[PDB]
C-alpha cells in the first residue's frame, strides 16, 4: 500500500500519493526489471515536465537489476532529446541497463550513494530457428553490443577498447570505483 | 508654410529616441491635419475624414512624452486628458463632454479652433473591460466610458458652458462639433501580450512534436505587440466599436541596452543632463564615464520600468556623495565610473 | 405614401450590400404610413404596429441607413443615443426630451410630429445590469427602458413651445406617440454567443457521425437571423419591450464584393478621399482594380467593417506619405496589389 | 503504479494521470502485444481527438514487439479515416505490426529516435485439420501477406518485389536505415 500525504498550497491542502507527490518536484522513480510498460511512464514523466520548466533539473533515482535493451534506449534517447539536465542517482544498484542511464546522465550531475553496487556487462539474447534466421538475429545483437560500448565510452570518457575488455563478463563497481571508470561524477554520503 | 512630416519628426527625435514609427505616424498625422485645416471642405467636392491614431506601448517607451513635444510645435490648441477620470453620462465622477471644455479653454473658448483640434487621451487601456463579455454589473469607469466616446470620436455636438456657466439660461451651452477632432489614445496595455501568443503560437503541448522556449527563446512584448490585430483587443476587454473609431494603431518597441544609453546624453531633457544642472548651480562638476552609463543601462532593464528605472539607478549611485557634498568643502568636480555603479568603489572627487 | 421600390432605390444609392434590410425597412415604413391614412383601422381587427429594431455588426450601415433615410422622407427625423439617456431626476438626461427634440425639428408643431421618426441608436448599451454595492443606484439599464416603453405603449407627452421659461404657464403641448414610429437601431455584441449555445446541434464522436471544424462551425451572419425574444432577454432588454417590436431588420457582415464597391463607387469614397488629399500638394493617386481585392480581403479580418479599410489604407501609404512631401521630382504615385500585401513599395513615376 | 499530475485550468485545479493528461494534448501511447483490446482503445482515442479538433494533428508512440494483424488493421485503417494527420514516433522498437503503423502515418510526420530498431517481417500463422481447411487459410495468410506488402510499398515508396525480398527474412533497420528506406521520414535527435 502506498501512503497518501497532504501538500499545503495557497488553494488549500490536497492529497497526493507519495510518488506523485514527489514527481511535483521532478523526481521520477526507476525500479525493478525494465520493461515496456513501466519505460512509457519514465518516458510520460519526462516529457510532463519538460512542458512544465524546461529549465529546471529532472532527477532519477535508479534501483533495479537491469532488463530489456530496446525498453531503456526509450529513455536514454528522451532523456537526451529534452533540454533539461537528468541527473542520475543509484541507490542500492545499477545493473547493465540502469548503469548505462546512470552514465547517461548530464555531465556533473551523475551521483551514486556510498555503498551502491554497479555492474556493466554485454547483452544477453538468444534465438532458436533455422541458420539463416540465426545469423540474422546474431548481427542485431552484436551491432547493439557495439552501439552500447561506444555510448558508454562517450558518456564515461574511457576508450572504446577498454570498454569492450571489461565488458566481456559481469564487472561490478563499487562507488569509488565507479568515480574513476567515470560512469558516475560524485558520491552523496551526508547532506551538507 | 505647411512643415513637412520629416520636419515634424526632426523635434520628435530631439526629444524621443528609439520611437521612429510612433513618430512617422504622428508627423503624417499632423501633415494631414494641417492641410484639412489649411484647405477647408470648400473647393473638394469630397469631404476629408480623420483617422485616430492607438499609441500601444509598453511602459516608459515615451508614449506620454511624445504628446508633450507635440504640443511644444504644434499651432493648433492641443489638450492632453486622462481615461480614468472620465465615466459615463448620469454618475458622479466625471463626464466624456469635459475633454472638449478643457480643449476649448486653451483657445479661449473658441468654437471654430475648438473643432480643428488635436486632442490626446493617455491611460486608454484603464477603462477596457476585464474579459470579451461586456459586463455583470453596471461599469461606471470601464465599457461604460467607451460607449460615450463612440459619438465623441466619430462626431456630434458637444455642450458645454461658454462662461462660467452661470447667470444663463439653460447655462447656454455651446454647440461644437467633434467631427474634425482628432483623437490620439495612448494606454500601456499591460497583458496584451499573452492574448497575442495565443494564437500567434500554436503547438504548445507536451510531447515530442510540441514546443518549448524555456521563456528565452519567447518572443517578447514588443515583438508580440507588433503583431497585434483588431480581434485581440476585443478578447483584452476593448468594446468592438471603439476599435473601428480607431484605425491607425502604432506599436513602441520597448527600449534596448543601447537606446537607453543614447537616452542619458542624447536628448535635450535627459537624465545625466537633469542631476549635472544640479551640481552646476550649487558650484560643482558632474563628470560621467561612457562606461558607467553602459552600466546603468544594464541595471534598469532588469527593473523593467524602461526609461524610469534609469532615475533610480543614479539616485542609489549619488545617494551618499549628495548627502555629503554640500557640507563639504574644496569639492570642484566630481566623476562617476563604471566601479561606482557596480558599488566597489565611491565616486572620485576632485580637490 | 412612398413606394417601397422608390425607398429601396434611395437606399441602394448610399447603402452597398444591405438588400435584404432595406426590403424589410421599406415595407415596414410603407404598411406604417398606410395604417396612418386609415381611421378606425377600417375593420375589426386591429393592424399590428410598425417597430424595427435595426440589430446588426460594426460597420454594417445601421446608422447610415436612418440617416439616409431622413433625406427622402419629408417628416422630421430626430436621432437619440440610449447611452446618454438616464433615469428621470439625474445628471445623466431625461427620456422625455426626445419627443422635445423631435418638436424642434417641426417648429413644435403637433400635427407634424406625430408623423415624425425616432431612431435610437446604441440600445444594446443600456441592456439590463446586476446591481453593484459600489454604485449607488443603476440610472442606466432598464429604467430607461421604462420610460422608453412608455412612449411605444401609446402616451401624449407635455413639451413646453418656443423655449419656454422655467414659469410654468401651463402650456404643455399634447403628443402623442403612438403614430410616431420607433426604431432602435444597436449592435449587440456577444448576443451571437447566447443564439448558438441554442441552435448549436454539436459535434459527435462515431464514424459515421459528423464532425464540424472550427473554419465551418459557424458565424454571425446567418446566426442572428435566428434571433428570438429569450435570447434577447438574456442579453438584458426587457420582454414587453421585445413584444413591441415585431419587425426585426438584421444585417449581416460586408462581404468581399461590397466593399470593393464603397472603395470607389460612393461620392465620398476613402480612395476619393485621398485622390483630393494627394491633388492638394500636386501630385494624383491611382488605385489599381486588383489592389481593391486585397484591401477587402484585409478589412474583412479584421472584422471592423466600413472602417477597416482605412486602416489597410493609412498602413500601406504611411511609408510614402511621411517621404512625399520632402521628395521631389514625383508627379505621379500607383498603388497595386503587390503593395497591399506589403512585399512591394509604392510605385512611384518620374 | 501510474502517478497522478494537477492541471492549471480556468475553473481551477483538475487532477489528471500521466496518461489522461497527456491525451489531452493528442498523444496516444501504443505499448506492448498488439491485441483487440488495446486496439480498441486507440481507435476510441484517435475518433475522440477528431472530435475535438479535426484541423491539429494526432500523434502515436509506438513501441511494441507486434502481434495480431487484424487488430493493427483496425488502428491503421481509423488513421486514414480521420482527417487528422497521424504522426508516428518510434520508441525503442518497432516490429511486424508496430512498422507497418509506423510507415502507415502522415508523409512527413514519420519520425524514429536514434536508437531505435525497426523489424519487418512476413505474416506467421497456423492451422490445424483437414487438408480442406488448410487449403482455406493457407490462401487467406498469402492474401494478407500480399496486401500489407502492397501497403508498405505505397508509404515507404519501395516497389513491390522490393519488398517481398526483404520481408521474406526478418530484416532489422536502424533509424538511419528506415530513413533510407521510406518507412520514416527524419529522426528526432535532440530538441531545437
Ligand atoms: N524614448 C524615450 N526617449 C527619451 N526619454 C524617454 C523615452 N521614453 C521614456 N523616456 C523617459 O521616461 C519618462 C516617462 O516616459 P513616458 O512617456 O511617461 O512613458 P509612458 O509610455 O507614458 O509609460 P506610462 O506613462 O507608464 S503608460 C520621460 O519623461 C523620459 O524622461
Ligand atoms: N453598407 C454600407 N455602404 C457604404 N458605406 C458604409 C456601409 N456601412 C458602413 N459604411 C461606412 O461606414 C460608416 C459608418 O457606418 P455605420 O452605419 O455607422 O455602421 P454601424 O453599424 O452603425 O457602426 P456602429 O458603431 O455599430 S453604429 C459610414 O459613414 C460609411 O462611410
Ligand atoms: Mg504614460
Amino acid at each position: 500500500l502506498v501512503p497518501m500525504v497532504i501538500e499545503q498550497t495557497s488553494r488549500g491542502e490536497r492529497s497526493f500519493d507519495i510518488y506523485s507527490r514527489l514527481l511535483k518536484e521532478r523526481v521520477i522513480f526507476l525500479t525493478g526489471q525494465v520493461e515496456d510498460h513501466m519505460a512509457n511512464l519514465i518516458v510520460a514523466q519526462m516529457l510532463f515536465l519538460e512542458a512544465e520548466n524546461p529549465e529546471k533539473d529532472i532527477y532519477l533515482y535508479i534501483n533495479s537489476p537491469g532488463g530489456v535493451i530496446t525498453a531503456g534506449m526509450s529513455i536514454y534517447d528522451t532523456m537526451q532529446f529534452i533540454k533539461p539536465d537528468v541527473s542520475t542517482i543509484c541507490m542500492g544498484q545499477a545493473a547493465s541497463m540502469g548503469a548505462f542511464l546512470l552514465t547517461a546522465g548530464a555531465k556533473g550531475k551523475r551521483f551514486c550513494l556510498p555503498n551502491s553496487r554497479v555492474m556493466i556487462h554485454q547483452p544477453l539474447g538468444g534465438y532458436q530457428g533455422q541458420a539463416t534466421d540465426i545469423e540474422i538475429h546474431a548481427r542485431e545483437i552484436l551491432k547493439v553490443k557495439g552501439r552500447m560500448n561506444e555510448l558508454m565510452a562517450l558518456h564515461t570518457g574511457q576508450s572504446l577498447e577498454q570498454i569492450e575488455r571489461d565488458t566481456e563478463r559481469d564487472r561490478f563497481l563499487s562507488a569509488p570505483e565507479a568515480v574513476e571508470y567515470g560512469l558516475v561524477d560524485s558520491i552523496l554520503t551526508h547532506r551538507n | 508654410a505647411l512643415p513637412t512630416p520629416h520636419e515634424i519628426r526632426n523635434h520628435l527625435d530631439d526629444y524621443v529616441i528609439g520611437q521612429e514609427q510612433a513618430k512617422k505616424v504622428l508627423a503624417v498625422a499632423v501633415y494631414n491635419h494641417y492641410k484639412r485645416l489649411r484647405n477647408g471642405d470648400t473647393s473638394n467636392g469630397v469631404e476629408l475624414g480623420k483617422s485616430n491614431i492607438l499609441l500601444i506601448g509598453p511602459t516608459g517607451s515615451g508614449k506620454t512624452l511624445l504628446a508633450e513635444t507635440l504640443a511644444r510645435l504644434l499651432d493648433v490648441p492641443f489638450t492632453m486628458a486622462d481615461a480614468t477620470t472620465l465615466t459615463e453620462a448620469g454618475y458622479v465622477g466625471e463626464d466624456v463632454e469635459n475633454i472638449i471644455q478643457k480643449l476649448l479653454q486653451k483657445c479661449d473658448y473658441d468654437v471654430q479652433k475648438a473643432q480643428r483640434g488635436i486632442v490626446y487621451i493617455d491611460e486608454i487601456d484603464k477603462i477596457s473591460r476585464k474579459s470579451d463579455n461586456p459586463s455583470i454589473t453596471r461599469d461606471v469607469s470601464g465599457e461604460g466610458v467607451q460607449q460615450a466616446l463612440l459619438k465623441l470620436i466619430e462626431g456630434t455636438v458637444a455642450a458645454v458652458p461658454p462662461q462660467g456657466g452661470r447667470k444663463h439660461p439653460q447655462q447656454e451651452f455651446l454647440q461644437v462639433d467633434t467631427s474634425k477632432i482628432l483623437f490620439i489614445c495612448g494606454g500601456a496595455f499591460a497583458g496584451l501580450d499573452k492574448v497575442i501568443s495565443h494564437r500567434v503560437e500554436t503547438g504548445s503541448g507536451i510531447g515530442f512534436g510540441a514546443t518549448v522556449k524555456a521563456k528565452s527563446d519567447k518572443a517578447s512584448e514588443g515583438e508580440l505587440l507588433a503583431q497585434v490585430e483588431p480581434e485581440d483587443l476585443i478578447k483584452f476587454g476593448l468594446i468592438p466599436e471603439f476599435i473601428g473609431r480607431l484605425p491607425v494603431v502604432a506599436t513602441l518597441n520597448e527600449l534596448s541596452e543601447e537606446a537607453l544609453i543614447q537616452i542619458l546624453k542624447e536628448p535635450k531633457n535627459a537624465l545625466t543632463k537633469q542631476y549635472q544642472a544640479l551640481f552646476n548651480l550649487e558650484g560643482v562638476d558632474l563628470e560621467f564615464r561612457d562606461e558607467a552609463l553602459d552600466a546603468i543601462a544594464k541595471k534598469a532593464m532588469a527593473r523593467k520600468t524602461g526609461a524610469r528605472g534609469l532615475r533610480s539607478i543614479v539616485e542609489a549611485a549619488l545617494l551618499d556623495t549628495m548627502y555629503d557634498l554640500p557640507s563639504m568643502e574644496d569639492v570642484e568636480k566630481v566623476v562617476i565610473d563604471e566601479s561606482v555603479i557596480d558599488g566597489q568603489s565611491e565616486p572620485l572627487l576632485i580637490y
